[PDB]
């Protein structure tokens, strides 16, 4: 079945950029967080 | 499903990241004209 | 990806900004491929 190959090979690439997608926001959400402790103290 | 459900839990995280990403930037440019 | 000045805030957030507009885009894509793999 070419078509349940296809689908194994839809879903390894997708749960592979889903991770991808979270490494890469939670990232974000560290750098965030500093922005919003600097502004933060900064306006008190 | 758990690759659906995954995508949801994932949805609602950049949608809550990009509100205190908004609420921060109404904050800095209030201080930066 | 500074914080020492406020201008450097800002352009460091509308860079994150930017890697959440591409992230958004990369989940739908994701919904897209899954849905279409059911």
């Amino acid at each position: 079945s070419n078509a349940e190959l296809f689908n194994l090979e839809s879903r390894v690439e997708i749960e592979k950029s889903l991770t991808q997608m979270e490494d890469v926001l939670k990232a974000l959400q560290m750098k965030l967080w500093e922005a919003e402790s600097k502004l933060s103290f900064a306006t008190c | 499903v758990p690759l659906s459900e995954k995508i949801a839990e994932l949805k609602e995280k950049i949608v809550l990241t990009h509100n205190r990403l908004k609420s921060l930037m109404k904050i800095l440019s209030e201080v930066t004209p």
